[PDB]
RNA sequence: UUUUUUUUUU
RNA sequence: CGUAGCUGUAGAUGAAUGCUAAUUAUAGAGUAU
RNA sequence: UUUUUUUUUUUUUUU
RNA sequence: GGAAGCUGGAAGACGGAAUCGUUAUUAAGCGCCAGGUAGUCCUGGACACUGAAUCC
């Protein structure tokens, strides 16, 4: 302390770090509550209000249990969710009775959402709902944005540090305290990334994968009639009213607030301090996810490259023992951003790949089985990755998806050469024989949505796919098409293909299948059974796009039309049936494009 | 408070240039064309050579020179007292821009041909 | 092509100098309807156009120091109607003009439309197999709502352009320009 | 200190603050401190979130020098000047050479002297002495210890203009002189090629000699062999001639060598571009009505160049504009020198920070009685703005 | 600064980037055109079709681009030299307006115009040459040194232009004359300038005396990697005396200063390419260092392929034999090297050596071939090198593919001449018929026939052949046989020039009917 | 009651 | 829209606006000091 | 709307 | 006849006395145009904003 009666200025030199180490579910918490029941009871008009309601919930929590729904389906809707959320997580002749109970919980969980959204939750109930979903890994793209506003307005409220705890007993047995002030400050880093990495897109967003779509901007269409027309003598009409009714056209619009972005900015700074602390590898994955944002952080401040550079510097200097297990999540997020310290970071991550596969037995099937399981559920907390692999029946069904996305991540880079040609052949051959024994059935078939993610990377990195076609003979045509038609006029054809991308969404409209035709064209790049199978695949996918080739995005239409008038394409497809007259239709709409040189991009010249 | 241009920061007296970055009011337009009379006369190829004395730089700053500039500039902003309401004066830059571009007068910043525009 | 034209809309406007005269026209126009060949008769929309007024001033008896004044009010009335998809020109133009009564003039506004290249494409869709390897109200327009929205937007665009251009060419002493002489 | 401590007030000693900031308080804080009746009360400054993001960048920049760290200045746009009262004192306490200038316009709207020259840059002998005198109040004990390089000895003119740029003004005068003198050699065909080339060769020989004899720049002959940068006392002695040459010499010296971290902070940077109160005959018809632009002077021009921040190998610059001296309007940031990725746009105070500000004034016996019932009521009135909050509560009893 | 770039990962692999930024370019603002152009510069793959689209639209949108914008756009053309016949019309339409007496534009404009096609006399040369000769009184020291490299690459110069820069350095260097002030400031500005003018076989009396070292005792001038400039300047027609003060130095005769693996072998090798010098008895010591350096694994996959390609010419200066060191002693498991970046460099090296083997004693003299077994070993390397390029063919830039065609067509002559296994598929699919962005050639302005010119597809990517002059003009010991089938002087350095010239004559006879061709057009070294 | 820009400053 | 709020000057003992070698606009013509 | 703005208000009208 | 630049030492700080009247979006200030069939008023007609007090 200084002699003037103040704090020494030398103390305020550096910035403190953040914790967020502990993380527990809602399972063990309930067990402790049921034990410390006799000790929790030891604790003006409002005196009775805060006691009467406060004890009734304690005895009930352990609205007649998990039965008597529908009729019952206010804090009633909030407490009910806890019972269902905690019951589902318990899992993580015997298959008959278990299925009956499992199905009921899932059906009831969704039903409670309808009533929950119809009423605006308070500050005392918004956090509980959000926290429960994270533990159970059941988010909603429609409900998440609504609940995010409540957590923000109350956080910055004047009565934040002075106000006491919420009266649900949930906060009594919690490490943090001081109501919402410090509760969010000690939030696990795993859950902090959700706020930053929140999708704010609406359902109308379809101009990226589906195709063209004109959005309306004039719902109300007020038109007069003969029975409700104002009389000619309008002067006397005003004198026959109690008060002024008609007024000049004055309407106030709605202005969007931060919508939770104000709180997200504060959370981003916490991850920066948790880099130079030499923490665990699992805890450090959350920092990369926040820094790899694309719609919230934007580029306002010049802190994104600085934080990324520091993260890479510490990540590079680490042992291979702790880095080998964590390779899919780190590489998936780190490949979404470009920085100067990119080549040096990726070189280290590539070396460990050689030893990881060799030690796992990849070119004694138990070694490769257990390794994949840990990378699919244990490692990824709540992430949703290429093709929606997110946190085995016979053979090579789940491990294939993990390996499929890994290759695409390394080929995504835009700083230097992805990898060596020798590595590509070794990697390709690694999965070549693995996919051969993938059960040549059921709904557990590799859909086109995840298939297109791998094919997209090879179409931009300048690497040609190998001659191997075994991957194309175990996907798409095999069961993804025949099964669709088996399960339950000119205008009828259009609805048949349209129904495919309605609920299950086997493909991303014109996003994933768009590159499928282009890749099959270029494959055998040189030219003076592979030939037979190529013709069947091209024709099958072509007839499924032609009927709906009127409402698609212009950029997507060019690619489809471009990859038909080529030497590699099969003959008797460009005849005067559906393509000859349809070609001039696109040219008339966009005459500015090249007409004579249509087949110049990927025509008879290949590339 | 008492800003020039009003609430909408109106500017009905300035003309922009396509080339470079330089603007001036119509007041300086008269002086520029008169000063650069040698270039204009030689471009086309006594009664014709009547404004030769006005090309002097010092003569413009004298009492006689001050009156000559004011005579040509009629102050278009000022008009009749009955020109009220919808009958309000508009920007006269439309006429000035045509003459400034047709006369092929060089810009003070960079020597260029007709490049002026309304703005 | 002349044969390819069609009356898109017909805005019918009225200008009456009396309250009773304007009311008579509305009743006459309604009576002319509900008598055409088609099931639903053409039901135009209503659009009042306010009521302009004028009243000059004069000094008031002569040989006075302007102690009193006498005003003479001259009110006016207006009415506008809208039409859409006028398939029958004889059953609409004749009805509008035949509904007049007294000193009640009219001012129509025709609106034609020409179609370009008729879109004719999308032949019988291809098909293959796996390789196995009414509601019409009484007093309402029968035309679709989508057509009205497309045509209504065009009218609002022309009005804005005309007002902008008209204001530019509006100055005292036409033909006078600065430093022209 | 950290993310947990946001929006708190840090006590500062009255005596210590004066020594750390000899020039004065940063911004309009002087108007709020005089309202406190107690003379022995400390001064508090709120720690806004905008300071935490900026403070972290400086920490990494210092550790690197012992391409990851930033090597360019920032810009605060939109309480932008409030952070200056906390960022400058903290940096100075960490052995950082900080250039303080909260009122740079004082040298452009006050009584002074101007002398036109061929370089076209007006100088101010009266204001040139005050720049160094005020800077040495607290930055002493370090400039003298710092050495001086030999590669930048005396290549600056009297008005601070470089030798290469100053001699260009005389190119027109010398061009006509050589044209008239060429008749001696022009009047003495041979192959029609070599005869013309030989005549042109004479121009190169004469031009080289003419560019090194007519011009006689002053290479600070008063100090033949310097030893340090703070030992230039002759600048303070002579003011009629040696007033601007020494000012620019120190500015260039603090770019080449790298021994200590530096920092420059220029407040109210939005009033340096507009016209000044001076009068001259340099107007472009009606562009200035016979006025000298502020950016055309010597001192304002020195602090009106952000694109040169790359040459600062020791530190970086920073500026902020929050006052109402001129309407910001569009305020184009692309045609000024800064980029869209280096602008920190702050927002109004949050409700959490608003409560602390009101409570802070209570401890100072500023307000009479502020009931908690109306605490949130006043938030909507002033809208939470700092300028509207202090003024509204000062006029009335508050609450 | 801290560079950063974000990818369009909204849907994680939706759409096609090459196609997305294709249609929008047809209708976009002038500012957006420049932003999209920079994307292709830093892109991995190159689309020849997209290059032509941007060039065509540039001419139409040239009415709103500011002078600074035109210079910035032209600067991006430095890499991967590419141009179109419509591009010259756009730049010529605004170059005159850009003449505002610029100090630095004299170099930036000239350097950018050096490549592609320029030197147009009555459009571009007249204003540039007239404005550069009269502005010699304001050139900076840095600009003058850079201008030397520009004039050297020009063809068919004029006496007034060459003499303008010759006298500029004499006066400029004198000022600095009266250890870092001379060792890196005085000598550097002397040998660098002399080499530039020496290319045009031009020299004056008041430059040689001053450029040479007056004092013979002035040792420690430049290191091993800079002294070659003085030697290259001499040995042209009658130059001597500059080499060594009496052919006895202290740092350029006893294995230079010091040669080692410490980032020194590559530097010397790189300097021998752009300098026309033959490895004499003293300069041949570099080849011996390769034997030991190649043993190390690190040097085998870091600089081995780069050194072999950059010094393939002059076989008896780098390699003991054409097949001995060019074989694969341990390359069976080490052939792969960064996918294609270094693998393609081996293909070109194997092609140039083939030409030297044939044209040694079959009517060219100057040596003799080796035992027939040498050809057998050489074929074993090329066969296993071309296959690896099939899957990596799409990972090559425009410049990488342009030079590949020259080395690819060579293998199609010896094989059929009376062999390679993959000569019927890889060599007859794309390597034989390429359609990459063809740049314009570098033609002189001596003929003065720019009013009747055309273009024909062949090996040199474009040529000058108009319809009116079709098949009609451009189409003793060192002149009889060397000026006939060879048509290449042993100035420049012929090993590369002979290969390119011979292929051009054949390509113009197989497809097109063009007889009575007068090659000439030999650029300086 | 009044703002920079087509480039020649270590 | 005007007195705005805000904010620089002199917290005016000295802010009165007519007199006229001289021009702006309408009109066929309003001219001479 | 933490990559949003950068700001006083009139005498007929969104039928 | 209207307005404007320049120039400026036209006549006035007298009188708390006295005569003209306002029933509050009254009174007191400030700003705009419609007609007077080229320009051409400090009056009359006509709209809008700030808007206090007394025993009436």
């Amino acid at each position: 302390l200084l002699d003037t009666g103040e704090i020494v200025p030398g103390a305020f030199a550096s910035v403190k770090k953040v914790g967020d180490f502990p993380l527990l579910p809602l399972s063990l918490l309930l067990s402790r509550l049921k034990e410390r029941r006799q000790e929790l009871l030891r604790d003006f008009a409002r005196e009775e209000e805060r006691i009467q309601r406060k004890i009734k919930i304690l005895e009930l929590l352990a609205s007649q249990g998990a039965i008597g729904d529908a009729k019952r389906i206010h804090a009633d809707a909030v407490n009910l969710l806890l019972l269902l959320a905690a019951e589902a997580e318990t899992l993580a002749e015997e298959r008959q009775l278990w299925r009956l109970k499992c199905e009921g919980n899932e059906e009831k969980w969704n039903l409670c959402i309808s009533r929950l959204k119809e009423l605006a939750l308070d500050h005392e109930d918004s956090f509980l709902v959000f926290y429960a979903m994270c533990s159970t890994n059941r988010f909603d793209a429609v409900l998440l944005p609504a609940l995010l506003e409540r957590l923000e307005a109350s956080f910055f409220s004047s009565q934040a540090l002075s106000k006491p705890l919420f009266h649900p007993i949930f906060e009594v047995w919690d490490p943090p305290c001081e109501s919402f002030a410090a509760l969010i400050n000690v939030l696990p880093l795993s859950a902090k990334a959700v706020v930053v990495t929140a999708d704010r897109r609406s359902e109308r967003e379809r101009r990226e994968n589906e195709g063209w779509l004109a959005p309306p901007e004039a719902p109300p269409l007020v038109l007069p009639n003969w029975q409700t027309m104002h009389p000619v003598d309008m002067e006397a009409w005003e004198k026959k009213q109690r008060r002024v009714v008609r007024t000049r056209h004055v309407k106030a619009k709605i202005i969007r607030q931060a919508d939770g972005r104000k709180l997200a900015a504060t959370m981003a700074l916490h991850g920066r301090q948790a880099i130079h602390r030499d923490a665990a590898v699992s805890s450090l994955v959350s920092v990369a996810a926040m820094c790899a944002s694309n719609s919230q952080r934007a580029l306002r401040g010049e802190l994104l490259p600085e934080t990324l550079n520091l993260l890479a510097a510490e990540l590079l200097g680490r042992s291979a023992d702790a880095l080998s297990p964590h390779l899919l999540s780190l590489s998936f997020l780190l490949s979404q951003s470009s920085v100067s310290l990119t080549e040096r970071l990726f070189l280290h991550l590539e070396a460990v790949l050689r030893g990881w596969l060799e030690e796992n037995g990849f070119v004694a099937s138990e070694k490769r089985r257990k390794a994949s399981e840990e990378q699919l559920r244990n490692l990824p907390p709540g992430l949703n990755v290429f093709g929606l692999v997110q946190s085995d029946t016979e053979s090579a069904l789940w491990e294939s998806r993990v390996l499929a996305a890994l290759l695409s991540s390394f080929l995504r880079v835009d700083d230097y050469r992805p990898s060596l040609d020798f590595v590509l052949l070794l990697s390709d051959a690694l999965r070549n024989s693995l996919r051969r024994t993938a059960v040549l059935h059921e709904k557990d078939v590799l859909s086109l949505k995840e298939t297109g993610a791998l094919l997209s990377s090879f179409a931009t990195s300048g690497y040609a796919v190998p001659p191997s076609l075994m991957a194309c003979l175990v996907e798409h045509f095999l069961y993804d098409v025949d099964l669709f038609l088996t399960s339950s006029s000119s205008s009828s054809a259009e609805e048949a293909e349209q129904l495919s991308q309605s609920f299950f969404c086997s493909s991303r409209g014109r996003a994933t299948p768009g590159d499928c035709a282009t890749l099959l064209h270029s494959l055998a790049s040189p030219s003076p059974n592979l030939e037979k199978l190529r013709f069947e695949a091209m024709t099958q996918a072509w007839r499924l796009v032609a009927p709906v080739l009127h409402l698609l995005q212009p950029p997507c239409k060019l690619l489809i039309l471009n990859s038909l008038q080529t030497a590699h394409a099969p003959p008797d497809v460009s005849s005067t049936a559906f393509f000859q007259r349809s070609l001039e239709t696109f040219l008339r709409d966009n005459p500015d494009v090249d007409s004579s040189l249509l087949g110049s991009l990927f025509g008879t010249q290949g590339r | 408070a008492r800003r020039v241009g009003g609430i909408g920061r109106r500017c009905f007296l300035t003309l922009h240039c396509s080339a470079c970055s330089f603007f001036f009011q119509t007041s300086d337009a008269i002086k520029l064309i008169l000063t650069q009379q040698h270039h204009i006369l030689r471009k086309k190829g006594a009664s014709k050579f009547s404004l030769l004395p006005l090309a002097d730089a010092s003569l413009l700053l004298k009492r006689r020179g001050a009156l000559v500039l004011r005579s040509l500039h009629g102050d278009p902003l000022v008009g009749s007292r009955r020109q009220r309401g919808e009958f309000a004066p508009q920007a006269p830059t439309a006429e000035m821009a045509k003459m400034l571009n047709k006369s092929c007068v060089p810009c003070p910043r960079c020597k260029r041909e007709g490049r002026w525009e309304e703005g | 092509a002349l044969s390819a034209y069609s009356l898109r809309s017909l805005i019918v406007t009225y200008n009456s100098r009396n309250r009773s005269s304007m009311n008579a026209t509305i009743e006459n126009l309604k009576n002319a309807l509900r008598w055409t060949s088609p099931s639903e008769s053409s039901s135009p929309s209503s659009a009042p156009s306010s009521a302009p007024s004028s009243a000059p001033s004069s000094s008031w008896s002569p040989f006075k120091y302007k102690y009193a004044l006498r005003h003479y009010v001259f009110e006016d009335h207006r009415y506008a109607f809208a039409f859409y998809d006028v398939n029958s020109v004889q059953e609409v133009v004749s009805a509008a003009l035949g509904a007049m009564a007294g000193e009640t003039c009219c001012s129509c506004r025709f609106s034609w439309r020409f179609a370009g290249r008729p879109p004719v494409s999308l032949p019988t869709p291809p098909r293959l197999v796996p390789s196995s390897r009414a509601t019409v109200l009484r007093g309402h327009c029968p035309t679709d709502k989508e057509f009205i929205r497309r045509a209504l937007e065009e009218e609002q665009a022309v009005e804005r352009i005309r007002k902008k251009l008209d204001k530019k060419q509006l100055q005292w002493f036409p033909g006078k320009t600065p430093w022209a002489p | 200190v950290g993310v947990e401590d946001v929006g708190r007030f840090r006590l500062f000693d009255r005596h210590r603050l004066v020594e750390l900031l000899p020039e004065g308080l940063a911004g309009e804080l002087s108007r709020d401190v005089e309202m406190i009746p107690s003379a022995t009360s400390p001064i508090g400054v709120m720690l806004r979130k905008a300071t935490l993001e900026l403070q972290m960048q400086l920490e990494l920049f210092a550790r690197v020098h012992a391409l990851a760290a930033v090597q360019r200045g920032f810009l605060l746009d939109g309480g932008k000047s409030c952070v200056l009262n906390y960022l400058i004192p903290w940096a100075r306490e960490n052995n950082w050479l900080v250039v303080y200038e909260p009122l740079p316009s004082r040298y452009a709207r006050e009584i002074g002297d101007i002398k036109r020259s061929s370089a076209g840059v007006y100088i101010q002998s009266s204001f040139s002495q005050e720049f160094l005198e005020r800077l040495g109040r607290f930055n002493r004990r370090l400039l003298e210890e710092l050495p001086v390089a030999r590669r930048c000895y005396g290549q600056a003119a009297l008005d601070g203009v470089h030798r290469l740029y100053a001699e260009r003004s005389y190119h027109s005068l010398l061009e006509k002189a050589l044209e008239k003198d060429l008749d001696e050699i022009r009047e003495q065909l041979d192959s029609q090629l070599r005869e013309e080339i030989l005549l042109a060769r004479e121009r190169l020989a004469l031009w080289h000699t003419y560019r090194r004899e007519v011009s006689i720049p002053s290479m600070k002959s008063r100090l033949p062999n310097p030893a340090s940068v703070w030992e230039i006392a002759e600048f303070g002695l002579q003011n009629e001639a040696f007033a601007t040459q020494a000012l620019y010499e120190v500015w260039e010296q603090l770019k080449k060598q790298t021994q200590l971290n530096v920092l420059i902070a220029v407040d109210e940077w939005n009033e340096c571009f507009p016209v000044s109160e001076y009068v001259s005959m340099r107007y472009e018809g009606t562009r200035f009505n016979g006025h000298i632009p502020a950016f055309h002077l010597s001192t304002p021009r020195l602090l009106s160049r952000f694109d040169d921040a790359q040459q600062f190998q020791r530190g970086l610059k920073i500026c902020a504009t929050s006052w109402r001296r001129s309407n910001r309007r569009d305020y184009r940031p692309d045609l000024l020198g800064v980029r869209q990725e280096e602008i920190r746009t702050v927002r109004n105070f949050s409700p959490l920070e608003f409560a602390n500000f009101v409570a802070y004034y209570h401890k100072k016996k500023i307000l009479h009685e502020f009931p908690r019932e109306k605490l949130d009521y006043f938030y909507m009135l002033s809208g939470g703005n700092g300028f509207q909050a202090r003024r509204l509560l000062a006029s009335l009893y508050g609450g | 600064f801290s560079s950063l770039r974000l990818s369009q990962k909204d849907a994680r692999g939706s759409g096609y980037l090459p196609a997305q930024r294709f249609l929008s370019l047809l209708k976009a603002s002038p500012e957006e055109y420049r932003s999209l152009l920079r994307e292709a510069t830093q892109a991995k793959i190159v689309d020849p079709a997209f290059l032509r689209v941007a060039s065509q639209r540039f001419f139409a949108l040239s009415d709103r681009f500011y002078p600074p914008e035109i210079l910035d756009i032209l600067s991006d053309f430095a890499s991967f030299p590419y141009s179109d016949e419509a591009l010259l019309a756009a730049v010529a339409g605004r170059l005159e307006d850009q003449l505002v007496e610029p100090s630095p534009k004299r170099l930036a404009a000239l350097l950018s115009l050096s490549a592609r096609l320029g030197l147009c006399h009555p459009s571009i040369r007249d204003p540039l040459t007239k404005h550069i000769e009269e502005k010699m009184y304001a050139f900076d020291a840095a600009l003058l040194d850079s201008l030397c490299r520009t004039v050297g690459s020009l063809l068919s110069p004029r006496l007034p232009l060459l003499d303008g820069l010759a006298t500029q350095a004499q006066l400029l260097a004198s000022d600095l004359r009266a250890d870092e002030v001379a060792q890196r400031r005085y000598i550097a500005l002397l040998f660098r300038c002399l080499e530039g003018l020496s290319r045009q076989r031009y020299s004056q009396s008041a430059l040689v005396d001053a450029c040479v070292a007056c004092a013979e005792q002035h040792g420690q001038a430049f290191p091993l990697h800079d002294t070659l400039r003085a030697v290259a300047a001499a040995r042209r027609l009658d130059l001597a005396g500059i080499e060594e003060p009496l052919r006895r130095s202290d740092m350029a005769d006893k294995v230079n200063r010091a040669t080692d693996r410490g980032d020194q072998l590559l530097a010397l090798l790189r300097h021998l390419d752009l300098l026309r010098l033959r490895d004499s008895q003293l300069l041949q010591k570099v080849s011996e260092a390769v034997e030991l350096h190649s043993q190390k694994a690190a040097f085998l996959a870091t600089q081995l392929p780069e050194a072999l390609l950059h010094l393939t010419r002059l076989a008896p200066a780098d390699l003991r034999l054409p097949v001995a060191l060019l074989s694969q002693p341990s390359l069976l498991a080490m052939a792969p090297r960064l996918s294609a970046a270094q693998l393609q460099q081996l293909l070109s090296a194997s092609a140039l050596v083939l030409f030297q083997h044939i044209q040694r004693r079959e009517g060219g003299q100057g040596g003799d071939p080796l035992i027939a077994r040498e050809a057998e070993a050489l074929a074993k390397t090329v066969e296993r090198f071309l296959d690896l390029l099939k899957p990596q063919f799409l990972s090559l830039n425009l410049r990488d593919r342009r030079a590949l065609k020259e080395a690819a067509s060579l293998f199609l002559v010896e094989a059929k001449g009376a062999a390679l296994a993959p000569k019927t598929v890889d060599f007859c699919c794309f390597l034989e018929e390429a359609d990459v962005a063809p740049p314009l050639p570098l033609a002189p302005s001596g003929g003065v026939d720019f009013q009747s010119v055309g273009l024909v597809e062949a090996c040199s990517r474009l040529v000058l052949c108009a319809d009116a002059r079709f098949s009609e003009t451009r189409n003793e010991t060192t002149t009889c046989k060397l000026g006939g089938v060879s048509t290449d002087l042993p100035v420049s350095i012929t090993p590369q020039a002979a290969s390119s010239l011979l292929l051009t004559q054949l390509a113009l006879i197989r497809r097109g009917i063009l007889r009575h061709e007068i090659q000439t057009c030999i650029p300086p070294p």
